[PDB]
């Protein structure tokens, strides 16, 4: 997959929409260049072997959205290096520094039931504790948990379950 | 539900929904124009793409052809209602005869027997043939390999082991052919029909006619009705009719299936593919399998790892040589190298072990010789060392034998030789009771009285 | 001979064992389940928000 | 009896009293995909090189490459079951097996689980798999011997309690009847025995397994297998896991002898790994680090001197000093000993015994070649009376065989040459030896005292074992309290060598062969 | 001796029957985090009995 | 402060991205908490941006992705001068003998550059071993490098043993112990030797010890050279034991694949000679100091024509060949004659007496191994009477050179000889001419002089 | 799927401003060293065998001419050079 060599631009789009303050503009224009490369015909060009510049002006062409002289020339370097499949993975990894950046947390809440809101009211508060960042939550209904809860947050896991827990405890032959 | 992504050789990528994604070894089916083909899965690569591999030419397979996921194994008829018909590796009748009359159908991927399961046995089984249980003996249970060069007699041995052994055995035989000759299967079936044999033998063939993907499975599913064979109770007969197949069908599809090559370019799994198939042919304390296999060596090369791999998994194991089969001494077998698990003076006892080591010992001096006879000639060395060149030369002639297999070639008779005929007759060799004939005498005579009477008339 | 019979000893225990627990946990997941209570929902995560 | 178990079902009801319901905290990352036993892991941010990753059901994967954005690790045990977008949890935790006394007698896998059938493992805890050696400053000199019961290697080819010896040769050459007669002859010696079996057949082991028990040696062993079904990481792991059991015995004061077989498939299972975890293939196509593999797994059998053992205890023993005796199995192809394994493995040990071909059709068993084996420790290992005897032996034996090649088309031969061809072949006849029929100390000594003081010198050549077996017989009705002192002192004076001297005088005179 | 072992099988059998329930409440009360006079006890001997 | 972070662990090979403006310089160290122990990293290769590759000096086991890894700006510093002796160190130069901290007055960088060619100096002062074969054959020099070659189980070791014990002794002056891949029990053994004959306080020992991470290896040379060059820059005359340079090389060969180099010939690392070089250019007498070196070298199998060994030869002065043929006859100490040499075996140093005498053996000895094929077919009946005197005085020439050593006696069992020069250029004289034709072969065997030869063949 | 010379501050460079080509292909920097080659960014003009002068009066050879940079040989010592230079 993209990831390891979408890394090296995702970073210097951030920072360089740091530095001239247009985050927010650069987030909306590269949901478009990664769209764009999701359409069918587009994408078979972006398969074929089309030299470089012919492609990424082909391609420019189709972003007129794109500021010209950064975004539209974004393009070009990724064009020269066969990169333009990786946009989908050069966003998300732009938005992932964006919210380390600006210190928030998406975190996710899995029980068996619709929880209580005045319980999220406690959870949002303890995960503002147990990770310094605004948590923002978008919790889950879910069947397979007989009860109880789960707090997911990054690649850390709070297992409050009574799945997780009989299972856990199935363990003890 | 999928769809296929690549097509290389005999191997074939397809992408299902991420949801979907088949487990490893699952049966997959794509309409090939005019027929079907099966699929088995392999790997899981990432984003819901599995990488499997065909069981039938991937020929004429497109792109983009829709794929339905089968939620089980190749899984293949069992039990008596397979007993006299040959079956394809799918398990398919082969034969013109109509549909197997199964009642089960068991997974060809199965774990080998635990530890606690096994049984021990000591109990010698006689074959018609001098050199191989006087030099390498083998018991009831027991694994036996024939290793040998292409063309060295590697299917007319386990010919005669199949009439010798597996007709005055009572109980059910499984053979299964796994990439060799097609003429040799068709001539092996009706000389079984001839004899009536066949109502109480299963046949298996993938031959080398066969795609990669038949070659490499088939072994499986003739293990796996032994296994159902044995797992009723029965003492089975497994007969294997080139095991090195396996191993190169493997070999032909791991680069396409990605992975690194090793030593001499075999794919890195060589010893685990060997192990977890040889680890199956076992007798266990429910029921015994018996087990023939021969042994392919590429190039005669014996150090190359598919050989070298093999030896351990077995308990005899016979050695043919291609410089004595040019000498015309039949069976070629080379008894410095063949040896046997049984060959112990407990289970054999002294008499057997005692005259074993002293052919093997007259033998190994005959080779410390040879080099100074090349070059100076015989007449150079001592009055001794002349006695042991003259009974060495006999110990050679005296371990040929004619095979009733065998006949069409040789015309002559064939011979079936009792162990103790063939303890007394090279003990008396060694003692010299034998000295005054000549080597012509003990050439291809079944017995020692035979070497007497055609001494008689040179 | 007697030696093998107090090893055999052993492993018939230990089967008896693997029996009972995992029928006693099948026992428990319906138990449970039929058994959930909306104050002992709130409960488990008033315990957990707390410790964490 | 079975009552018992509904007493334990009252046990059953103490594990709900022992568990614990508090949620912990854990890093999660998910299989991405699988193959071959393989699988990678996006996720993990936390996963340690070498920690032990969980998976659905008991089953775990070391981690082994950390790259960027990805995670390798190789399954232990049946990996077709595992899929893609399976939940991973990585624990805190290094691989440890059970360890302790319990296991004697036990048959055990590389995870430590029994396979013997004979019910739940007793033992004292668990110990880390991987571990570093004692350092330089902990050792002490090897100076003990450990008794093989063979008339050429403990003669020639000496032992010490501490020392690595390399067992190497072609197949069906003897090496594992060695090993394990090695072990049966430590039956009353005092020494624990470790034996690991490697990529074996289990049938074979299975056999091995029951002569141990037809002789009394089975109580003393512990026996931990990798079969050749199992996963090329049960194997690779199998020798330290035995290293491990091995270690408890040295850190306590006690001997242990572990028998590593076949360390060659050791690294074949090692080159699987790597080469499906694509990493560069070095020479013969194995990776570069396989030295590292043998050499970190060698050095760990060591002899400590006392202050070690006591700083392990924290006093609870003193004045003791531990060892563990290491044999490994090595096979070579052709006798080509330039292979990269074996010029591996041949560099790191304290000697090797070479067996091979020509000499074990040629009837001379053990076949053990007298000029290319050598011990480096040698007679610091020996007791005295053997020290005193067999030194002349293994070099005088080595001179025959060159002294025969060139004596082979000399009709005249002088009498220094002559008597030396003379008891060279005498001494060639002298060490063969039957399998599983060990000798003590004064059953090896006296028949060395023989041939080196000419009683064998007369006797014609195939009498030499008749000769050899009536000695025996003779001195053991006769003169065993001469045999008793023997093997408790191993000592030698000139009343030693006379009372050996009267009993090969009288016997000579008074006996039959 | 495997007759007499496979005659105290079956007698620990139904004896466990009975320990086996205290079992699945024992587990469910921890797991739970709380004791509970649950009412449906027809779940558990409907369990008890027929899978033993 | 603490400004890399981990972003890859393979093996033995690690690396560290930092920031773009403070990126590491090659061969500098780096640290790192691996839990409890810190662990220190080498710096080998700058690649992309900000990104280093480094050799850990210990174990890999238990790094994470993302650990905070402090920059060092210098490279391993190792303690040098006085302090150093009786004292055993780790590659980094840490006490690992349980004594207590080193108390050192200054520190060294282990990579350092070799001296300029007008540095050198060509003082070959010869120096006598005590040893029959070595000071005939292939005589040393103060100031000159040996290498004793063999494959495994030949003698390299004892043959160290018997020179530190004859000349390390007499030397009057500090030596170096550099245990390069080296087994732990030896290493032990080596300095209880040294202690009880109490001459450890001369020597300081650092040791790499095999089981030790491929990094430390490949470093403790340099250690070693270190403290040797410390010493000689002090203007001292030190001598230099090492206990395996082969193993320094494969150490190089397990990490050069992981480091991404591609490989050539026999799986040899690319840079085998140019690492072989910049090693062995610094073991050399300058005008202000001389150093002494004897090297044991591994030769995979006795294939001498291995690159490893093959490239070493051309660095020595003195090459004694250590042959298994000659091994197998158990006729220690095993040097093979028609290999072995040394760059002073030439009238200017050794006088003609010496060089006719050492010229004298090796034409015998190559004769006979000529007339020894003939005779293993045709019989030496089938010679020239001339042949067969010939045959008899090189076969006892080829006895008369071996000796026993008084370190050797455990396996000998028997009293160890020394010899002066003189009294062994008499002797091989004694046996070329007539003077000793009558005495056998045995005669000879592991005796001594030529002087008591005689009394072995009187109670032969 | 790997980076060839793909790094942050370079990719930045050329984002706002494509068209470096503006700077002279008299010189370059060095974004590479191991084992005695460097790899350089720039020098458009750089030519088969040709000397680049590098600090220290020290020299390389010029001997890959690859699509994004040159890859040569120091002729002394290397160990102090760094990317950057
Ligand atoms: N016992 C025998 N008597 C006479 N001829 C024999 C004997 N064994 C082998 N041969 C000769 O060798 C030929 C080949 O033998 P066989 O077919 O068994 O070889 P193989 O090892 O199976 O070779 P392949 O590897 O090609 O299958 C036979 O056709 C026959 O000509
Ligand atoms: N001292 C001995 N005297 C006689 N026979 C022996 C002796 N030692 C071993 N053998 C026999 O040699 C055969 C092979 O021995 P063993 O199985 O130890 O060899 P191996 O080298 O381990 O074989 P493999 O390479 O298959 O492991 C067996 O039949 C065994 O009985
Ligand atoms: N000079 C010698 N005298 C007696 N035995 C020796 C001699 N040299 C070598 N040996 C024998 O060879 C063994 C190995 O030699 P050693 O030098 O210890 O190994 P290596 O040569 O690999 O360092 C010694 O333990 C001893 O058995
Ligand atoms: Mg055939
Ligand atoms: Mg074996
Ligand atoms: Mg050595």
């Amino acid at each position: 997959e993209f990831i390891t060599v979408a890394r090296p631009y995702a970073k210097a789009a951030f920072d360089f929409a740091v530095e001239h303050q247009s985050v927010e503009r650069w987030q909306d224009m590269l949901a478009f260049a990664a769209e764009v490369t999701k359409n069918e015909q587009m994408a078979e060009l972006l398969s074929g072997a089309l030299a470089p510049e012919t492609l990424a002006e082909s391609f420019i062409a189709v972003a007129g959205e794109q500021l010209d002289e950064n975004g539209q020339n974004l393009i070009r370097v990724m064009a020269e290096n066969g990169r333009l499949n990786a946009l989908p993975d050069v966003l998300e990894q732009f938005i992932h520094l964006r919210a380390v950046s600006e210190a928030t947390a998406e975190v996710d809440v899995i029980s068996a039931a619709a929880l209580s809101e005045q319980q999220l009211a406690k959870i949002s508060a303890a995960m503002e504790k147990r990770l310094s960042r605004k948590v923002k939550l978008n919790a889950k209904i879910d069947k397979s948990v007989m009860a109880g809860v789960i707090i997911r947050a990054g690649d850390m896991v709070i297992d409050g379950s009574v799945r997780g827990r009989l299972e856990r405890l199935a363990d003890v032959l | 539900t999928g769809k296929i992504v690549q097509v290389i050789g005999a191997v074939v990528d397809v992408e299902f929904p991420q949801d979907a994604v088949p487990r490893v070894y699952d049966a997959l089916e794509v309409q090939n124009g005019n027929e079907r083909l099966v699929l088995e899965v392999q790997q899981q690569l990432g984003g819901g793409i599995v990488r499997t591999i065909a069981m039938g030419s991937s020929d004429g397979l497109r792109r983009g052809l829709d794929v339905k996921d089968l939620e089980h194994p190749i899984e293949v008829p069992v039990g008596k209602a397979t007993l006299g018909r040959i079956m394809n590796v799918l398990g398919e009748p082969v034969d013109m005869k109509g549909e197997i009359g199964e009642e089960e159908r068991w997974a060809i991927h199965r774990a080998a027997p635990s530890y606690e399961e096994l049984s021990n046995s000591q109990e010698l089984l006689e074959t018609g043939i001098k050199v191989i249980d006087l030099m390498a003996p083998f018991a009831k249970g027991g694994k036996v390999g024939l290793f040998g060069g292409a063309g060295v007699g590697k299917t007319v041995n386990m010919m005669e082991l199949i009439r010798n052994i597996a007709i005055e055995h009572s109980g059910y035989s499984v053979f299964a052919g796994v990439g060799e000759r097609t003429r040799e299967g068709n001539d092996f079936y009706h000389e079984m029909t001839d004899s009536n044999v066949i109502d109480k033998v299963s046949l298996v063939y993938g031959q080398m006619n066969e795609p990669p993907g038949n070659r490499l499975r088939v072994a499986l599913t003739g293990l796996t009705m032994a296994e159902k064979f044995r797992d009723e109770g029965r003492d089975v007969l497994l007969f294997v009719d080139n095991i090195y197949r396996y191993t190169l069908a493997g070999t032909e599809v791991s680069a396409l299936l990605g992975r690194m090559p090793s030593a001499v370019g075999y794919q890195p799994t060589l010893a685990e593919e060997m192990g977890v198939l040889q680890e199956r042919i076992t007798s266990t304390k429910t029921g015994s399998i018996t087990s023939v296999q021969a042994v392919y060596v590429p190039a005669d090369d014996l150090t190359d790892p598919s050989p070298a791999t093999t030896f351990a998994h077995l308990d005899a194991t016979v050695v043919l040589s291609r410089q004595i089969a040019s000498l015309g001494i039949y069976p070629a077998v080379d008894p410095l190298d063949s040896t046997s698990r049984q060959l112990d003076p407990l289970v054999v006892g002294q008499e057997h072990y005692d005259t074993a080591r002293g052919v093997q010992s007259i033998l190994q001096r005959y080779q410390e010789l040879k080099d100074i006879i090349a070059i100076l000639g015989m007449d150079e060395l001592s009055e001794e060392d002349k006695l042991v060149v003259a009974r060495a030369r006999k110990i050679q002639r005296f371990l040929s034998q004619p095979f009733f297999v065998a006949e069409v070639f040789t015309g002559s008779p064939g011979k079936y030789v009792s162990l103790k005929d063939t303890i007394r007759g090279f003990k008396g060799i060694m003692e010299g009771e034998y000295d005054h004939l000549p080597e012509q005498a003990f050439y291809m005579v079944g017995s020692i009285e035979e070497a007497v009477e055609k001494a008689k008339k040179l | 001979a007697q030696a093998e019979i107090e090893a055999e000893r052993k492993r018939a225990r230990e089967e008896l064992r693997k029996q009972v627990a995992i029928l006693a946990v099948a026992g428990a997941e319906k138990i449970i389940e039929r058994s959930v209570d909306e104050a002992a929902n709130s409960d488990i995560v008033d315990k957990l928000v707390a410790e964490l | 009896m079975q009552l018992n178990s509904t007493e334990i079902s009252e046990l059953i009801k103490q594990r709900i009293a022992q568990f614990n319901v508090v949620s912990e905290a854990h890093n999660e990352g998910t299989i991405v995909s699988v193959s071959d036993g393989v699988i990678r892991i996006h996720g993990l941010a936390d996963a340690m090189q070498g920690e032990m990753i969980s998976l659905p059901g008991n089953r775990y994967a070391i981690a082994l490459n950390l790259e960027r954005d990805s995670v390798g690790a190789v399954v232990m045990g049946p990996y077709a079951d595992l899929a893609e977008g399976m939940k991973v949890k990585a624990t805190g935790r290094i691989l440890e097996v059970p360890v302790g006394r319990g296991l004697l007698g036990r048959v055990v896998n590389t995870l430590g689980a029994p396979i013997d059938g004979k019910g739940p493992l007793d033992h004292d805890g668990f110990s880390a798999v991987e571990a570093i050696a004692p350092g330089v400053i902990e050792r002490q000199s090897v100076d003990q011997p450990v008794q093989t019961g063979y008339k050429a290697v403990d003669s020639m080819i000496p032992i010490g309690r501490g020392q690595r010896e390399l067992i190497i040769g072609d197949r069906q050459t003897g090496k594992t009847a060695l090993a394990i007669d090695a072990i049966i002859n430590q039956r009353d010696s005092g020494i624990k025995a470790i034996y690991v079996a490697i990529g074996q057949k289990a049938s074979t082991i299975s056999n091995v397994v029951r002569k141990l028990e037809e002789h009394g040696a089975l109580a003393n062993t512990i026996v931990v297998v990798a079969t050749a079904s199992e996963s090329a990481a049960l194997q690779y792991l199998a020798p330290y896991a035995g290293a491990a059991m091995g270690e408890y015995f040295r850190d306590r004061g006690e001997d242990a002898l572990i028998i590593y077989d076949d360390l060659s498939k050791q690294a074949v299972a090692y080159r699987q790994i790597s080469l499906l975890l694509r990493r560069p293939p070095g020479r013969e196509a194995f990776p570069g680090d396989v030295f590292y593999l043998h050499s970190r797994l060698l050095e760990r059998a060591a002899r400590v001197n006392a202050e070690y053992v006591e700083a392990f205890t924290k006093g609870e023993v003193k004045g003791k000093t531990g060892s563990l005796t290491a044999l490994p199995i090595i096979e070579t192809q052709a006798g080509d000993v330039s292979a990269f394994v074996p010029t591996n493995v041949i560099s790191i040990t304290d000697g090797q015994i070479f067996l091979e071909t020509n000499l074990f059709n040629a009837g001379i068993r053990p076949a053990v070649n007298p000029g290319i084996s050598v011990s480096r420790v040698g007679g610091a290992a020996q007791t005295k009376i053997m020290k005193k005897l067999s030194g002349g032996i293994r070099t005088a034996l080595a001179q025959y065989r060159e002294l025969a090649a060139f004596s082979q088309f000399a009709s005249d031969l002088d009498d220094a040459t002559r008597k030396q061809l003379d008891h060279g072949q005498k001494v060639t006849e002298l060490l063969k030896q039957k399998q599983y029929a060990p000798m003590s100390v004064a059953q090896q000594s006296l028949v060395l005292f023989a041939a080196e003081r000419g009683y064998l010198a007369d006797v014609e050549l195939s009498k030499i074992g008749s000769f050899e077996a009536a000695l025996l017989a003779y001195v053991d009705r006769d003169h065993a309290p001469l045999m008793q002192e023997i093997n408790q002192t191993g000592g030698y004076n000139d009343e030693i060598e006379g009372k050996l001297k009267g009993i090969l005088d009288s016997f000579k005179a008074t006996q039959s062969w």
